[PDB]
């Protein structure tokens, strides 16, 4: 797998899920309890990218979160968690 | 939260399974351990988190990637329920092991408990003492009023 | 070759303070010496009890403190 | 100089178990026993054949009656077999081993000017060391023995000055041993009876290479006693390394076997019509996994199997991974019901539906076979296909079906018995 993530500071804008991976946690993948709301950086909100799913990149419905956990061991306090394709190219898959 | 009341119930069960020869078996009680150490926090369990620890920690010398993943998890939730100070307890024997292998699995637990909890490392160092040519000691935490 | 398990850990070796397999005693110790010093100037009560302990100023333990975070443990070797 | 080993004598009460008595006997013992014909359980003193002057001592004793390990491990010991005990502190399981010692020495000449100790227990620390120290002095006191403890952490020229007076028995940790034996302050040339106490503790602590080197320099025929509170695959290994057709004693609550079959067939080219003949009633209780070491062989085997009409795939290590996830897949949705892998191929197949694992060609090592056929299933069985070019590996393949209580069939007795180090070594 040649997926990384972003990590990049993170701004004012807020991410998003598509309906496929709507309730899970964009860093363990869980479904118990949400509790932060996610930022992401400007660069992965923009033009043709804004309001792009953080996990597969698909069109979001619905806002994005870190769980319980991750809030408690502070990993929402690390850089943009939107994932990226390193195999690809920007207008790639 | 609820859990709180189950740890002493369910810790002989994952004694067995943390030694044992499947692999999975390993794994999946890492998961159980992480779990119950993140869930109860702030309620008082660091004795039974304590004794689980004690067979958490012989599966660090693992060289299979999602068993290890688990661990390391398992010893982070660890690091919230117990505090950094027990941690870096254990973690204290092998920094400067001789043995190279050694010293890269402490150093890779270090890490992870540097970057969680720098400013609580402040209270918990211990005592380095003054060589030839080189101050090691903290006189400001000697200061006496 | 590109994974999120080995960018985590390239990450973690940014982080000021962390060490590897080949970190001598006197890196460590002045990793030691610095955050205790940045340490004391955050936390209030602290310092005041070195300026009780040392009859100072709290501007003049700030700026020792400042002054001894250049050089903290002597030189090195080598 | 020759040394005997055998100082047991079963008490009739013993000897006249029936076989369903034995059985319920080591259930109420809670202990699960494996090996070559290992001796059965005592249940109280009498029945160890102790003497007046030792008894005393046990009488003065914090024992009545024996513990459990005790009621095993001492007629394993006084038989003069090796012995793996899976014990916990401090199941009574120093004197488990203290005792038959004490009886060894008894029957050898007495120590001459020079002569090293008999008897070397060796243990992680020195506290342990200091235990089991004050336990050799109180029961050796029955025959006057004498006990040195040498450890780290203590004074090496004390130490020394002791080991300089004489000593039946040594007590030690692991390095501290081996410094005054290259010191020449002791040797281990009497060394016949030797015993490697929290051996788990003692890898733990960075101790395996000492541990090693001490049985490596200990005479071969020896007797040799392994404690541990956990079977670990390093512990096992180094069983298989440094004891010789073991009795394995393992106190049931801290432990917790596959179905072997053994074939001896005539040559490697025969072990295809052996499969053929077999393989659709194989294929009929569920999935079925033959192990080979080579590339060209598991080639060689698959596409023979495909000729012959057989639904099966391929798995080595020269595959990429998404050829190697569809083969896996497949196999794990039974679209395909026969896999042919090498050994360095083989993750992902703790697949439950395997009921049927076939070595068709010998494992390297019985680490690699031990390896292979925990891939079976109940219900499930590990065939294992030799044949008379195999005779080393089945010696220690004998010795593994006989820590795991299968069958040795009497053709793979004789096989394993060809070889001298096997056949003497032996028991
Ligand atoms: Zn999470
Ligand atoms: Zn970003
Ligand atoms: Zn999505």
């Amino acid at each position: 797998p040649d997926l990384i993530f972003c990590r990049k500071q993170a701004g004012v804008a807020i991410g998003r899920l598509c309906e496929k991976c709507d309730g899970k946690c964009v860093i363990c993948d869980s479904y118990v309890r949400p509790c932060t709301l996610v930022r992401i950086c400007d660069e992965c909100n923009y033009g043709s990218y804004q309001g792009r799913c953080v996990i597969c990149g698909g069109p979001g419905v619905s806002d994005a979160y870190y769980c319980k956990e991750c809030t408690i061991q502070e990993k929402d306090r690390d850089g943009c968690p939107k994932i990226v394709n390193l195999g690809s190219s920007k207008t790639d898959l | 939260e609820m859990g709180k009341d189950y740890i002493y119930a369910v810790t002989p069960l994952l004694e067995d399974a943390l030694m044992d020869r499947d692999l999975v078996h390993r794994q999946t009680a890492s998961a159980v351990v992480q779990h119950m150490s993140l869930g109860v926090y702030g309620f008082g369990c660091e004795d039974s988190l304590n004794h689980l620890l004690n067979y958490v920690w012989p599966n660090v010398f693992e060289t299979s990637p999602h068993v290890i993943q688990a661990v390391m998890g398992a010893l982070e939730g660890l690091r919230v329920a117990i505090g950094p100070c027990r941690m870096l307890q254990y973690c204290l024997q092998g920094l400067f092991h001789p043995a190279r292998k050694v010293r890269d699995v402490y150093w890779k637990i270090y890490n992870s408990i540097y970057i969680g909890s720098q400013d609580a490392l402040i209270a918990h160092y211990p005592r380095i003492y003054n060589d030839d040519k080189n101050t090691y000691i903290r006189y400001e935490l000697d200061y006496i009023l | 070759r590109y994974t999120i398990h080995s960018q985590l850990e390239h990450l973690q070796s940014k982080y000021i303070g962390t060490g590897h397999a080949d970190t001598t005693k006197w890196e460590w110790l002045v990793n030691q010496h610095r955050d205790s010093y940045c340490s004391y100037m955050g936390h209030f009560d602290l310092l005041n009890y070195f300026a009780i302990a040392e009859n100072e100023s709290k501007a003049r333990v700030r700026f020792n403190l400042m002054e001894k975070m250049l050089q903290p443990c002597g030189p090195p070797a080598d | 100089p020759p040394f005997e080993k055998n100082f047991y004598n079963e008490h009739e009460e013993i000897t006249n178990l029936t076989p369903q008595q034995l059985i319920d006997l080591r259930h109420k013992l809670n202990l699960r026993v494996s090996g070559a014909a290992p001796p059965r359980p005592g249940s109280s003193f009498a029945h160890f054949g102790f003497d007046e002057q030792l008894m005393h001592q046990i009488r003065k004793s914090e024992y009545t009656q024996p513990t459990p390990i005790q009621c095993q491990g001492v007629p394993v010991a006084l038989s003069g077999r090796d012995m793996i005990g899976i014990a916990k502190t401090g199941s009574g399981k120093t004197a488990a081993f203290i005792w038959p010692m004490l009886i060894h020495i008894m029957d050898q000449k007495e120590l001459e000017p020079g002569d090293g100790p008999i008897a070397v227990i060796v243990c992680p620390t020195r506290e342990l060391c200091q235990q089991i120290h004050a336990e050799c002095k109180r029961f050796g006191k029955a025959y006057n023995l004498r006990s040195v403890a040498v450890y780290g952490g203590g004074s090496m020229w004390e130490q020394a000055k002791a080991l300089q007076e004489g000593a039946e028995i040594v007590v030690c940790t692991p390095g501290r041993l081996i410094d005054h034996v290259k010191k020449k302050a002791t040797n281990l040339q009497r060394v016949s009876y030797l015993v490697f106490d929290e051996a788990d503790r003692m890898f733990d602590m960075g101790f395996e290479y000492q541990v090693r080197s001490i049985a490596s320099h200990v005479r071969p025929d020896r007797q040799t006693l392994l404690f541990s509170a956990t079977f670990r695959k390093k512990i096992e290994k180094l069983a298989r390394d440094i004891l010789i057709d073991p009795i394995r004693v393992v106190q049931g609550d801290i432990g917790e076997d596959v179905t072997q079959i053994v074939e001896i067939l005539h040559s490697g080219p025969s072990k295809w019509n052996w499969l053929t003949r077999r393989l659709v009633e194989f294929t009929s209780s569920g999935s079925v996994l033959l192990f080979v070491t080579k590339k060209a062989n598991a080639e060689e085997l698959a596409n023979n199997l495909k000729q012959e009409g057989h639904n099966l795939g391929l798995l080595h290590g020269d595959m990429d991974q998404s050829e190697r996830n569809k083969v896996i897949s497949d196999f794990k949705k039974k679209d395909i019901p026969v896999l042919v892998a090498t050994d360095v191929a083989a993750r992902g197949l703790d697949i439950p539906s395997i009921k049927t694992v076939i070595n068709y060609d010998v494992a390297r090592d019985i680490d690699t076979h031990t390896h292979r056929i925990g891939r079976t299933g109940e219900k499930g069985v590990a065939y294992t296909l030799l044949t008379p070019k195999d005779s080393n590996f089945a010696g220690d393949l004998v010795r593994n079906l006989e820590g795991a209580n299968q069958h040795v069939s009497k053709e793979l007795l004789d096989l394993a018995m060809q070889n001298a180090w096997f056949r003497k070594s032996r028991f």
